[PDB]
């Protein structure tokens, strides 16, 4: 019923973000199997402008077909719009929304012994400003917008004078999106820091708090100071493009280079407030499956703490050809390198976890030891790419694209299915097959490095990032990078069964705790699913 | 010419470097591959160990510890040894290319949507560069006969399309250039992937690189910044040739 919608419980809050963040994140990723239908092989086969001539359904249908070169006119527009959709949905409308919206809002609470939360009508408003927001992103997509079509293409994080110039209004819908999205946040960001702070279980001090609503806390820190920030960037393009100022535009004296500052230095902490979750699951998972306590403690929290305070002194890093002076780059440099000593480092805990236990290979450990694997290949890219000199050769190229699907996209996706997986016989009462989680693992881990892999290959030789269509030279390794994309999306559907099974005929749960001793926090000692007062 | 700075099939390196700033750029990224690669091994070959050696078949009591001092300040000083190091080698090699040298050719190029424009200064020439097969060849951005047609007349083949532009950017091998660098429109980003220099075309900005071409040849760059419908369409060509070549292209463009 919509007897759902209108709850104001922090359980219930949390199932309905993690739903909808998977609904989103179902869209978002039949947008990059369409991006590697095309990228698949060289010439443009599938985004031709023949198919504007038809209707918007007609047109669409079409478009799933290839055409011979000689049929296909390339659309350079739709590539864009498509891309621009798929990064702005995962980092505003997908991931967030699932990790902080939806297993922060469901745990947190739990972890730290609280029946409730600070806000619950506030929390339940930041749901719909999240539904609102996706509603906007998607409506832009078929929004008047850039060269006489439909939707921007403009690139998730939006450059001026392109995002200033780009016609229609669909940049505007696009706009109020992420202003809506950044207000969800924000909502959830001020109920999450003071339920930790004012609601913790008598007993519960702050170094008897698990990881993972440590990990939620920090984020929601990281949250206050960033999208506060990316609120007054995309509030000047707005007014750079209806209400004639010229922040932007060098005609009125303006700097694009200032946008990208501002931008930035909301763009930095958003990867970290998208992977800090992740860790904390994976924190309580190694140490439920290893039998074995979380090796440090206190250096895991304050390493989290580290990482949260110096991702806000980083952000030029994405800069290093927009034109910043050698000292300017020169620092930027070493306080990157810095911060990848406290994030690094936790890999080794992790791995001191295991270290001496009583090893246990169910789904869960399945996905945070690939988090592990995948998290170190991507952020060992990330040290390459830091040094200013090197990232000369690779900045706009999908060495960078290879490096950021590694230690963010696949690690916030691989936390993500670690939590499903560890906490779905406690959210709904039914338990996943063993069999099908283990194949759902294997499918998913052989088809993203099949995927993203040979993209290191493609920016070592020079493949630049968001084209339509690239030098015949580049096939082999798109030809790679299309398989593992399309082998993934199966793994995802199969998933997406698995959840459906699960949730309508999976074995009932009868235990408390159906795991084992280890899992010692306090929704162990709830019933499955927790009653519907806690504590 | 020979037609070196390009992408090759299959290929999984850096394109052939041919500026003394490209060779270092490849030493340095191989020195922290090396680094990274071994980083990377440990890290893998410790998970693996582990869930062999401590499976709960194998140990079916699990230790209890969560601290040993030694190994942790062992894990914590090592990385921070090998970030110095790296940058001990990597910051020489930035300041090399940033600092800019006095030129012997000076460029100044100019990102429009969707070609660039070159001025050579000091000779008053200035034309534009379109890639073989843009509307501006008559083309519509697609391989056909008469793109193929129009490679060939230019000296190239239909493997170098998406690449090769009607106009080049002509310099002498083994001089100094000095490439100024904006955005008419939009931001663009001028790169060429053999020369190790990218820098992005800024709209009220002028930003500089420099390069020294080691040997002749023909090399290719793509633009380097999303600006919008024709981003995959305005690509670089720079033809580095002996001075008298240079010289005879100069004359060629000379109005008398
Ligand atoms: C999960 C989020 C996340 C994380 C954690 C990281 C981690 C790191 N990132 Fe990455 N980055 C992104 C998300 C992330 N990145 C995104 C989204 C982009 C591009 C956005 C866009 O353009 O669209 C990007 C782009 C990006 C750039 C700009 C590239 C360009 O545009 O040209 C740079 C430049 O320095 C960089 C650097 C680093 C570094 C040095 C690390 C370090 O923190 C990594 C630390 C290292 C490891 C985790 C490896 C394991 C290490 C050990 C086991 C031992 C430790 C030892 C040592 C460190 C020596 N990143
Ligand atoms: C979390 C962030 C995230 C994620 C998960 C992904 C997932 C994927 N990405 Fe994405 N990507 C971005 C963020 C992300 N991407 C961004 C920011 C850009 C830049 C856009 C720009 O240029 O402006 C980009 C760009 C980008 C490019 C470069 C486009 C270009 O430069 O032209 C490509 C190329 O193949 C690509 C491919 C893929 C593929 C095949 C997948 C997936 O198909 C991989 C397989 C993964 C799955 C099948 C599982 C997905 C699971 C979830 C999403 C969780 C859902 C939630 C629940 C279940 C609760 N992406
Ligand atoms: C003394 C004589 C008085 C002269 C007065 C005449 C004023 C001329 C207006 C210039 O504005 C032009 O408008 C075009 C149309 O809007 C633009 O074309 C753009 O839009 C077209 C479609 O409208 C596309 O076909 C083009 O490719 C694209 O460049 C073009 O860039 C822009 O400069
Ligand atoms: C696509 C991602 C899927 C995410 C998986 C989410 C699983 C949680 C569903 C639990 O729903 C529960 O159902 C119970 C009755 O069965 C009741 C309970 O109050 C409710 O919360
Ligand atoms: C379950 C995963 C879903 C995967 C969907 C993948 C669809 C694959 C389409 C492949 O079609 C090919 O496209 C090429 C041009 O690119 C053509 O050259 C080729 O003749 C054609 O065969
Ligand atoms: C940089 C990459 C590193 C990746 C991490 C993997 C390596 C983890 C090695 C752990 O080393 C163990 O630490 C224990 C604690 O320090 C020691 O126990 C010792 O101390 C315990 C704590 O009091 C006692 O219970 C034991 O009996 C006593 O053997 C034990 O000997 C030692 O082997
Ligand atoms: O610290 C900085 O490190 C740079 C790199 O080590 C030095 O640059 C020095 O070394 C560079 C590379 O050898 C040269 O390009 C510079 O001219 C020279 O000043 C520079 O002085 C020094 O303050
Ligand atoms: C007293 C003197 C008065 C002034 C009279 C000047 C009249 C002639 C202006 C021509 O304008 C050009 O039109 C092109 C064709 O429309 C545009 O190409 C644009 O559009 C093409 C087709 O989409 C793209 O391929 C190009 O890259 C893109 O630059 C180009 O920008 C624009 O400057
Ligand atoms: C207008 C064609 C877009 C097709 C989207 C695939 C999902
Ligand atoms: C003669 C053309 C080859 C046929 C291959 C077309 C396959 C298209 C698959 C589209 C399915 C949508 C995901
Ligand atoms: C030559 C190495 C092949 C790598 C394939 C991606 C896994
Ligand atoms: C640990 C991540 C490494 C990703 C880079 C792969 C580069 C392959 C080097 C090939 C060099 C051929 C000459
Ligand atoms: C010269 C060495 C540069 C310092 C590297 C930063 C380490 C963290
Ligand atoms: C090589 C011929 C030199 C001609 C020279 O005068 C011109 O480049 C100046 O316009
Ligand atoms: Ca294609
Ligand atoms: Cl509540
Ligand atoms: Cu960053
Ligand atoms: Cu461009
Ligand atoms: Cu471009
Ligand atoms: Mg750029
Ligand atoms: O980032």
């Amino acid at each position: 019923f919509t007897r759902w919608f209108m709850s104001t419980n922090h359980k219930d809050i949390g199932v309905l973000y993690l739903f909808t963040g998977g609904l989103v994140g179902l869209i978002s990723v039949a947008f990059t199997v369409y991006m590697r239908m095309e990228l698949m092989a060289p010439g443009v086969q599938f985004m031709c402008a023949e198919h504007l001539e038809s209707g918007l359904v007609k047109g669409f249908f079409q478009s799933l077909w290839p055409s011979a070169v000689e049929n296909c006119t390339p659309n350079g527009h739709l590539w864009n719009v498509m891309i621009t959709g798929h990064g702005i949905l995962m980092m505003f409308f997908v991931v967030i929304p699932a990790l902080f919206g939806g297993f922060g809002n469901y745990f947190m609470p739990l972890h730290i012994g609280a029946p409730a939360m600070a806000f619950p009508r506030m929390n339940n408003l930041s749901y719909w400003l999240y539904v609102a927001g996706t509603s906007l992103a998607v409506a832009s997509l078929f929004a008047p917008g850039g060269n006489g079509q439909l939707g921007s293409g403009i690139g998730w994080v939006l450059y001026p004078p392109l995002s200033t110039s780009e016609s229609g209004y669909s940049t505007d819908l696009a706009i109020f999106a992420v202003h809506l999205s950044g207000a969800s946040s924000i909502l959830g960001a001020i109920n999450m820091i003071t339920t930790f702070l004012n609601m913790r279980a008598p007993g519960m001090t702050m170094h008897k708090v698990p990881l993972f609503a440590w990990s939620i806390f920090v984020t929601a820190w990281l949250i206050l100071l960033a999208l506060p920030v990316l609120a007054g960037a995309i509030t000047m393009l707005l007014t750079d493009r209806n209400f004639g100022t010229t922040f932007f535009q060098p005609s009125g004296g303006g700097d694009p280079v200032l946008y990208q500052h501002i931008l930035w230095f909301f763009g930095h902490p958003e990867v970290y407030i998208i992977v800090l979750p992740a860790f904390g699951i994976v924190s309580h998972v190694i140490a439920t499956f290893a039998k074995k306590p979380i090796f440090g403690y206190l250096p895991m929290v304050y390493a989290m703490v580290a990482i949260g305070v110096l991702g806000f002194v980083v952000w030029a890093h994405h800069m290093y050809t927009a034109g910043l002076s050698l000292t300017q780059q020169s620092y930027f440099m070493m306080a990157t390198m810095v911060i990848a000593v406290p994030t690094g480092i936790k890999i080794f805990s992790w791995i001191a976890t295991m270290w001496g236990g009583s090893i246990e290979l169910k789904t869960p450990m399945l996905w945070a030891l690939g988090f592990l694997f995948l998290f170190t290949v991507g952020g060992v890219t990330g040290i390459v790419l830091s040094q200013a000199s090197v990232d000369r050769y690779y900045h706009d190229t999908y060495y960078v694209v290879a490096h950021f699907h590694y230690v963010m996209s696949l690690g916030a996706v691989f936390g993500i299915f670690a939590g499903i997986y560890f906490w779905i016989g406690k959210m709904s009462g039914r338990q996943y097959p063993e069999w099908a989680g283990k194949l759902h693992f294997w499918m998913m881990f052989v088809g993203a490095n099949l995927t993203f892999f040979p993209q290191h290959f493609l920016g070592r030789q020079g493949m630049p990032r968001r084209y339509i269509d690239y030098p015949e030279a580049f096939a082999t390794w798109n030809f790679v990078s299309s398989l593992g994309a399309f082998l993934s999306f199966a793994s995802f559907l199969f998933f997406l069964g698995v959840i459906f099974y699960t949730l309508t005929r999976g074995a009932r749960v009868t235990a408390n705790n159906y795991w084992n001793e280890h899992a010692d926090t306090l929704e162990w000692t709830l019933t499955s699913p927790p009653p519907e007062h806690t504590f | 010419l020979e037609i070196i700075g390009r992408p090759q099939p299959g290929g999984t390196g850096f394109q052939p470097s041919a500026s003394p700033v490209a060779t270092q750029i490849h030493w340095l990224d191989g020195f922290i591959l090396v680094i990274i690669a071994a980083i990377t091994i440990f890290v893998t070959l410790l998970i693996l160990y582990a869930v062999w050696r401590f499976h709960e078949k194998r140990n079916k009591v699990p230790a209890r510890f969560t601290h040993n001092s030694p190994l942790e300040i062992a894990w914590t000083i090592v990385p921070i040894v090998i970030l110095v190091a790296i940058g001990a080698f990597s910051l020489p090699v930035l300041f090399n290319q940033q600092e800019i040298p006095e030129a012997d050719v000076t460029v100044k190029v100019t990102g429009y949507q969707w070609y660039w424009g070159y001025e050579y200064p000091d000779e008053e020439i200035s034309f534009e560069s379109y890639m073989i097969g843009s509307p501006a060849t008559g083309g519509d951005n697609r391989m056909s006969p008469e793109v193929e047609q129009q490679l060939i007349e230019a000296g190239y083949s239909r493997d170098e399309f998406l690449l090769a532009t009607d106009t080049a950017m002509v310099v002498p091998v083994n001089k100094t250039v000095v490439v100024q660098v904006t955005g008419a429109d939009v931001i663009h980003s001028w790169t060429v992937p053999a020369f190790g220099v990218k820098q992005d075309a800024v709209p009220g900005r002028l930003a500089q690189l420099w390069f020294r071409a080691e040997r002749e040849g023909i090399f290719f760059g793509q633009c380097s910044e999303l600006c919008g419908i024709s981003h995959a369409y305005m690509p670089i060509t720079v033809k580095v040739v002996s001075e008298e070549a240079y010289a005879a292209w100069l004359e060629q463009h000379h109005h008398h």
